């Protein structure tokens, strides 16, 4: 307690409580950003799993497409059925285009998840920035109450500058 | 847009890709496809439609096999819109089940494979074959048994007057009206209409009357006496329910090598300091070892030895290696992160070897304490992310070390002016010199005070293995305690798994009923556990297989914190247990989370809406989106989630509405052609948590009131969360707001004509009295007429509650509201006949809660795990022992409360 006398305590009681119901206020306003983004961040991950299962099957796919094809290619190409083979062919190259897009797709979120991750990380930092501050000014307060409450203030006086 | 482009896998390796409606089922969309297929190369070598089922990757990342081809393809949601067509047969019965559990316990099964703990994977394996045992040895079970597990009985907690009670059967219009005794039993009642007929179920609702009990001690009965309305009933027998059925030698220091940090986020200006302390649930086993002062950074170096003041020996079975990261302006401070271990393993093995534990972000609160022993003992699962400390425990031996087995732990643990010294100081915290006193007594406190275990138990010297081998030994010979002293054992100042143990053999003897009022209490305490595997956890899935009501509120008490990080695995490997064990009621939780999923999409909707149209533009725009057939199907016909006995029917889409309040939750009617017009309130936006432990508290009083023949007519409604900042409250019909009635005894003349006034006159002054005493001792203020509700009835009750003990900490006075003394005293300015009969109800009320004081203390002593800031510290537990008097005498208390009465009469006046 730096000052000594009662309406001149009182008076940095309210200002110290004043400053401390407004940081409080930043660190909740930011925790709801934290607990926002950490259930972002594990969304955007579980969608990263799933662009992986759906390229899977995808690659599946792909793997059932060369070992049946073979026994097909080999007996339409026999009976002059050289359009068969370009049908399957073709029906093949449309598969594989369109891995490439959720390749794409998969590297889009890629790069959403690399950016929210440095958003989360960045709000922390300014989290463990306001925490000592924050800490400090319930401290402060506190000591101020218990001065005036020592000097015997009244807790009408004491609920006046608090509130 | 009504349609969207789905991508299509043949067997043959040939791909389709073609546009389909989002509402079109999967039946309809396999035959569009076959009809484009045969367009396709490789057709020939097709099976027919039927020999194929289709498979999506759905929101969870998971493989998918689409069995019911009834589902729309918005219902299924797959991640991608891309199907594969693979063959049907193949064990489908575990496949179908293992995909419907992921969706409904909002977790995939894949996350729990993922983690490679054999924890987890020992968890699933006793778990879910103990849970599909009980559920074979269920279906095993006659009629009688299964219907005692389906739909248990809603009994009420006496004069025997004349009842005229209906009859009918199955399929038939033709009903037999016929009286009987108020305290005949069901056997009785159906005899007497078997006679009836030739010359059991509450139609409308999953509620039957069966065993040998009196038909007003039931609760449709009860209702039928008081609201006047005859019961009317469908004789059913066996036929119907079955188609329904169908080493101590180390003595070397602790040691721990705090090798490295990771992804650390703090004000490079400043130092990094790590603190350490080992703990047995809120005591310290030796003093908090620090580490150097090493510079802010990302990933900080240590590699850095800390030593405890215990001997490996002395460790208890639940040691915890406590761990916080501080950020010190190098030579007040910043808790950055913290994290909990386990020194010894579910196997019992002590831990050994490099752990890389994901550490928690630390909060800053009144006990700004360095380390949480509290905090849970499990791994932060944003390891993407989350910062993290990489610990190594030494080697101590060739092979690895076990915690003595209970043969071995039993082992070594086999005045008079002093006797008088006990009885004082057990007569709540123990000083060092009490403590020592109360040790050296152990003996006679299990002979002479088997009721004062908890504070032997903490006397307990849990850093020195020879005294805590003394405790247990007496502990497996220990009298069996009260379930009020259980229940204390419960907290996390009881961690040995042994006196969870002992706790569980004494809760054992609960009834479904009163197992029922501690429920939510007994699931937050898991949130102490430290093993996925305990006896809580077998207890309360027990009981879940044994009862379906208890099983449901299981489900949603679990359900609704799946979003918490520290609960999700554990919750979730809980749910998937319950799930395998219970497939009938599984096929209701999916019929509710889905009714339940479009409304908070419809709120969102709503929500919106409201911010652009006036209320009844937004209230026919609402309309239109529930008149949708994938609506409308998934929010008519399902089992209410308040109360599964219920049956919500037919969505009356012309009387919904939503209220224009602070998140604007959704008015949702129900009419039953069966059936009176049931209704339930979804909303979304803020956590009904603590709504919903008020509630429970006053329907606790209700109950134990009703147990001393005091019927106070209360409303206990039912709210329940099913998730993150969302959930349900029961509709009470007939009722309005105190407020917008003064817009009272007008009221109750224009609902209760003749001498139906004098009737609501003693429900009001019945119901005042019981939510008077209520709202005092729970300490909830901010009491108004815009928050108290009345009853055409005369039924008075109190809603939306945020404040608890105080917390607007400051007292709570009792409060006599002067509209609410001028109806107690039918309009006259001075009746002392009707005024003191009403002081006599508030002071019996208060009397009783008294004398389950306790029970009031230990429930809210668990509750702490909840996490609610209104109910977080010993202060908060305080004022209920302030506001129930507790450390007084009941004639202390009763002219206090006296006094605390009168005054509030006299303030009454001065407003
Ligand atoms: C018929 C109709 O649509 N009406 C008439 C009744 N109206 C009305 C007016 C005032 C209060 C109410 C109102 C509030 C609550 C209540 C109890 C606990 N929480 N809440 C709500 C839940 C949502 O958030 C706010 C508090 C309840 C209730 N259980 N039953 C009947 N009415 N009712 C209801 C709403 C408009």
């Amino acid at each position: 307690v730096k000052e000594d006398n009662i309406e001149a305590v009182g008076k940095k009681l309210h200002e110290y409580n004043t400053q401390f119901q407004e940081k409080s206020r930043e660190y909740d306003r930011l925790y709801e950003d934290y607990t926002r983004t950490s259930q972002e961040i594990q969304m955007k991950r579980t969608a990263i799993e799933a662009f992986n299962e759906t390229i899977k099957i995808f690659e599946e796919q792909c793997q059932t497409q060369e070992r049946y094809s073979k026994e097909y290619i080999e007996k339409f190409k026999r009976e002059g059925n050289e359009t068969e083979i370009q049908r399957i062919m073709h029906n093949y190259e449309k598969l594989k285009s369109r891995i490439s897009e959720i390749v794409d797709s998969r590297r889009r979120l890629e790069e959403d998840l690399k950016k929210q991750a440095a958003e989360y990380r960045e709000i922390d930092k300014r989290m463990n920035s306001i925490k000592p501050d924050l800490i400090q000014l319930r401290k402060t307060r506190d000591q101020y109450l218990m001065w005036l409450t020592q000097k015997g203030v009244r807790q009408k006086k004491l609920n006046e500058w608090l509130g | 847009n009504q349609s969207v482009v789905v991508d299509f896998l043949l067997p043959t390796g040939v791909y389709l890709n073609f546009p389909v409606s989002r509402n079109a089922n999967l039946s309809t969309i396999k035959q569009l496809l076959w009809h484009r297929a045969q367009y396709e190369p490789l057709f020939h070598m097709l099976s027919g439609p039927e020999a194929y089922v289709f498979t999506c990757i759905n929101q969870t990342a998971e493989q998918q096999e689409l069995e019911d081809e009834q589902r729309r393809l918005c219902d299924v949601q797959p991640f991608l819109p891309v199907l594969r067509l693979v063959a049907r047969e193949g064990d489908r019965v575990k496949k179908l089940i293992n995909s419907q559990i992921s969706l409904l316990i909002g977790k995939g099964l894949h996350e729990f494979d993922s983690l490679c703990d054999p924890e987890v994977n020992d968890f699933r394996a006793k778990m879910c074959q103990f849970c599909e045992e009980a559920a074979a040895r269920r279906q095993q079970l006659g009629w009688e048994a299964w219907l005692q597990y389906s739909f248990p009985l809603q009994l009420e907690p006496l004069p025997n007057r004349a009842l005229l009670v209906n009859v009918k059967f199955e399929g038939s219009e033709e009903s037999f009206t016929f009286q009987v005794s108020t305290k005949d039993v069901p056997l009785a009642l159906m005899a007497c209409a078997l006679r009836k007929k030739a010359t059991l179920q509450v139609n409308g609702r999953h509620e039957y009357l069966y065993g040998s009990y009196p038909l007003c001690q039931f609760q449709y009965i009860c209702s039928c006496l008081h609201s006047g309305l005859t019961p009317h009933l469908t004789m059913v027998h066996s036929s119907s329910i079955l188609a329904m059925r169908d080493l101590w030698s180390l003595e070397q220091p602790f040691r721990i090598e705090l090798i490295q940090g990771s992804k650390v986020n703090a004000d490079e200006r400043m130092k990094l300091v790590v603190q350490a302390g080992l703990f047995h649930g809120n005591e310290m086993l030796c003093k908090t070892v620090s580490s150097s002062e090493v510079s802010v950074c990302s990933e900080p170096v240590w590699k850095q030895r800390l030593e405890f003041d215990i001997n490996i020996c002395d460790l208890p079975r639940m040691a915890r290696l406590c761990f916080a990261l501080y950020a010190v302006i190098e030579k007040a401070d910043c808790p950055i992160a913290w994290a909990n271990l386990m020194l010894f393993d579910y196997k019992d093995q002590l831990k050994t070897g490099e752990r890389c534990l994901y550490m928690w972000p630390s909060v800053p609160d009144e006990k700004g304490e360095l380390l949480n022993p509290t905090g849970t003992v499990r791994s932060n699962p944003n390891t993407d992310s989350a910062a993290a400390l990489l610990i190594c425990l030494p080697e101590v031996a060739p092979h690895p070390v076990y915690y003595p087995a209970l043969e071995k732990i039993l082992e070594l643990g086999r005045t008079e002016e002093e006797q008088l010294q006990l009885r004082e100081i057990l007569e709540g915290e123990l000083y060092e010199h009490e403590k020592d006193l109360v040790w050296k007594l152990r003996h006679e406190v299990q002979e002479h005070f088997p009721e004062a275990l908890a504070r032997l138990l903490l006397v307990t010297k849990w850093n020195k293995h020879e005294d805590v081998a003394q405790m247990l030994y007496l502990l497996c010979s220990w009298p069996e305690l009260p379930v009020l002293s259980a229940l204390e054992l419960l907290d996390f100042s009881f961690p040995d798994c042994h006196v969870g143990s002992f706790a569980i053999k004494s809760l054992r003897k609960l009834t479904d009923d009163e197992l029922f009022q501690y429920l939510l209490q007994l699931v937050q305490v898991l949130k102490y556990e430290s093993y996925l595997d305990c006896e809580l956890t077998k207890f309360l899935l027990d009981r879940a297989l044994a009862n379906r009501k208890i099983g449901h509120f299981l489900f949603w008490h679990l359900r609704s914190e799946m979003h918490v990080p520290s609960v999700a695995l554990r919750f979730g490997l809980i749910l998937e247990a319950y799930c395998r064990g219970s497939t009938h009621h599984m096929k209701v939780l999916m019929k509710q989370g889905e009714a339940l999923s479009k409304l908070k999409a419809l709120n969102d909707f709503v929500k919106l809406s409201s911010q652009k149209t006036p209320k009844p533009q937004t209230k026919e725009l609402m309309h239109l989106c529930m008149r949708q057939e994938a609506y409308l199907e998934a929010l008519s016909h399902l089992q209410s989630p308040l109360d599964p006995s219920t049956l919500l029917a037919e969505v009356c889409v012309e009387q919904c509405t939503f209220m224009d309040s602070k998140m604007k939750p959704l008015w949702i009617m129900y009419s039953n052609e069966e059936a009176g017009s049931v209704g339930i309130i979804f909303k979304n936006g803020d956590d009904l948590r603590q709504d919903m432990l008020t509630l429970q508290m006053i329907q606790l009083m209700d109950v134990l009131w009703k147990q001393e023949g005091l019927d106070l007519r209360m409303t206990p409604y039912g709210c329940l969360p099913t998730g993150d900042r969302t959930g349900l409250i029961e509709v009470v019909l007939r009722s309005d707001t105190i407020a917008n009635i003064q817009l009272l005894l007008n009221w109750l003349k224009s609902k209760n004509p003749g001498e139906a006034l004098d009737r609501a006159i003693e429900e009001f002054t019945l119901s005042c009295a019981g939510y008077c005493v209520a709202t005092y001792v729970l300490g909830i203020g901010d009491r108004h007429s815009d928050n108290i509700m009345i009853r055409e009835s005369g039924q008075l009750f109190h809603i939306d509650f945020g404040h608890f003990l105080g917390n607007f900490r400051e007292r709570v006075p009792f409060i006599l509201t002067y509209d609410f003394v001028h109806v107690i005293q039918q309009g006259k300015t001075n009746n002392s006949e009707k005024f003191e009969r009403f002081r006599g109800y508030c002071e019996r009320a208060y009397t009783i809660l008294r004398r389950h004081g306790l029970l009031f203390l230990h429930l809210f002593a668990l509750m702490r795990a909840a996490g609610l800031p209104e109910l977080s510290c010993s202060k908060d537990i305080q004022y209920l022992k302030d506001s129930l008097a507790l450390g007084k005498t009941e004639e202390e208390a009763l002219k206090h409360f006296r006094v605390k009465f009168n005054e509030a009469l006299r303030e009454s006046w001065k407003t």
